[PDB]
């Protein structure tokens, strides 16, 4: 399921801003 | 209207604010820390008792080494200078500002209900009334930011707090910017980011309603539409045009979903004629009573449990740091205005 794949994934904790 | 001239109001008095800003209303030596409740690139936001109050606080904390190297000086001085000047229920109030050798200080408004990331992630998903809720308060918040010619720029369940009441507090006004016509810098959240942004256009306020559809997305579905493992393969999904939503989705919610996660910018619902009013008369918000929202009476669906006042149970815990003031000043020139 999607919901596996994300939580599977390495981006399900707090996400980091990107600056430059 | 009534909004409309609730708004002209409110430009005033920003306007006010904006061309004369507060500064060294307080000082580090009249708070007492507490606990770090979130952590950062230039640094952490600290739990903090004022204590000729007795107050609890939020003190944000801003290494002034560290916003140099990473080349933010410009954008930590629009957060300051946009959040002291600002007043809307469902923004984070400042109280103090203050900078001493090494760091700028930034005290405002604790809401002990944590971040809607922390609930989100470990309920899973809300529902679309629960989802409705939140996303109503958002719509007005950037009606009010866009208004005063602000862009927001880094929507997203980390920033938005649930206070005591369950209603949102939307902090971290560090991209925050204001800008008549376009601005270019790349910055934001990776699965947040607008296209126009990805493709470096040249881009407006209309990156804000984009950002609010995935948060839509990713409040109902508990996941955003654009994930990978790494950022580059996020923003080829974005640029793609290519979203599939789960099929728990009403389908009015995939239809305003559809409007906000618009590639084409003449099409994107916020960026037409109507303005916002294409999002408040959306079928999905049917049900949502704007001024009741706005004059917070509307039972919140999700009261976070807080058993005092500077209880932390909400919040993650984070390995702490003594705070070291330099007795050199750092970077006087380039703070000269915090």
């Amino acid at each position: 399921t999607t919901y596996a794949d994300f939580i599977a994934s390495g981006r399900t904790g707090r996400r980091n801003a990107i600056h430059d | 209207e009534s909004v409309k001239e609730f708004l002209a109001k409110a430009k005033e008095d920003f306007l006010k604010k904006w061309e004369n800003p507060a500064q060294n209303t307080a000082h580090l030596d009249q708070f007492e820390r507490i606990k770090t409740l979130g952590t950062g690139s230039f640094g952490r936001v600290m739990l903090v008792k004022h204590m000729e109050t007795g107050n609890h606080y939020a003190m944000k904390i801003l290494d002034k080494q560290k916003v140099v190297k990473l080349k933010q000086i410009e954008h930590t001085l629009n957060e300051k200078r946009i959040l002291q000047a600002v007043n809307f229920p469902f923004l984070v109030k400042l109280e103090f500002s203050f900078k001493d050798n090494s760091n700028l200080y930034m005290v405002m408004e604790y809401a002990p209900g944590g971040e809607m990331f922390s609930h989100l992630r470990r309920i899973g998903r809300f529902s679309e009334p629960h989802a409705r809720f939140y996303a109503a308060q958002i719509v007005l918040t950037f009606e009010y930011l866009h208004s005063l010619d602000l862009i927001y720029r880094d929507l997203k369940p980390e920033n938005l707090m649930i206070d005591q009441q369950g209603y949102i507090q939307v902090t971290d006004f560090g991209f925050a910017k204001r800008v008549k016509g376009r601005t270019w810098t790349l910055c934001g959240t990776p699965e947040y980011l607008a296209p126009e942004i990805i493709l470096s256009k040249g881009y407006n306020k209309a990156v804000d309603w984009w950002a609010l559809g995935v948060l839509i997305y990713e409040m109902a579905a508990g996941y955003p539409p654009f994930f990978a493992d790494q950022p580059i393969q996020i923003y080829e999904k974005i640029v793609s045009g290519k979203v599939r939503f789960p099929s728990h989705f009403s389908s009015d919610l995939k239809d305003l979903l559809r409007n906000l996660l618009q590639v084409d910018l003449t099409k994107r619902f916020g960026n037409l004629k109507n303005g916002v009013n294409d999002i408040k008369n959306h079928k999905w918000f049917a049900t949502t009573d704007w001024i009741a929202i706005y004059q917070r009476k509307v039972e919140a669906p999700f009261i976070p449990k807080f058993k005092g006042p500077g209880d932390t149970s909400n919040f993650d815990d984070y390995e702490e740091e003594e705070i070291r003031v330099s007795i050199n000043e750092k970077c006087g020139k380039e703070f000269s205005e915090f």
